[PDB]
């Protein structure tokens, strides 16, 4: 008997991923993320989006 | 829109000599005279036992058998590099704007890595050059069973 | 990288990058109904048996 996942997961865009998706036609999962570690000055990110 | 769903990096494993197992046929030592020393060597003195001989035959006069062991020497290097970009904007600061701040830990970073990764080399390189004295010494299968 | 002894040319530093990318394959399947499921669906005439 083995456990496995009930449900589909839920991937979502944060609204700088939508300002960035309207002014670049582009994403970057995970934006404000990115951003505090960028200015904090923290070399790795946590996991994948 | 295009996106970019993850940026990752790998991971490295450091290796050190004294936990692998081909350290057990080795005896690890540091000594900081090292450079100074001309090779070193072991003296031995063997007196070899002897049977009463019978009457007629010639008897065996007593020997000793003195014999001497050396060292060898085989030094080990790794170079890293590092960019003058890198060097000016680990030393200084331009402005306090945010890109400023991005350019001097990016250069802190890239010399924190070469230092990792030049010490897991040295450690490496130590093990790969036990390996090869032990390879360099060794006798194969035929010899060794013929003695 | 591993250190290297007298007379072998020392290993140099290598920074390796690679990207991938997705795919699509979007499924279709249709189904359909007759006017009269439609009609009978909705009304009900005299509402004998």
């Amino acid at each position: 008997t083995v456990s496995a996942p009930a449900t589909y997961g839920n991937f979502v865009l944060s609204p700088e991923n939508a300002v960035t998706a309207i002014s670049y036609h582009s994403i970057l999962a995970d934006f404000n993320s990115y951003k505090a570690h960028l200015t904090s000055g923290q070399p790795h990110l946590p996991n994948d989006s | 829109f295009e996106a970019i769903f993850g940026t990752f990096c790998n991971r490295l494993e450091w290796v050190y000599f004294l936990t692998s197992g081909l350290a057990a046929a080795a005896h690890a030592i540091k000594f900081h005279d090292l450079n100074k020393l001309t090779t070193g060597k072991m003296l031995f003195h063997v007196q070899v036992p002897r049977v009463a001989s019978g009457a007629g035959l010639p008897t065996s006069r007593q020997t000793t058998i003195m014999v001497t062991k050396y060292s060898e020497k085989s030094p080990i290097t790794i170079p890293f590099e590092l960019s003058a970009a890198c060097l000016t904007y680990l030393r200084e600061t331009f402005e306090g704007t945010i890109l400023d701040k991005i350019l001097n830990v990016e250069a802190m970073h890239t010399v924190l890595r070469a230092l990792k990764n030049t010490a897991d080399a040295m450690e490496r390189g130590l093990i790969h050059s036990f390996l090869q004295t032990l390879l360099r010494k060794a006798p194969p299968y035929f010899v060794v069973q013929t003695l």
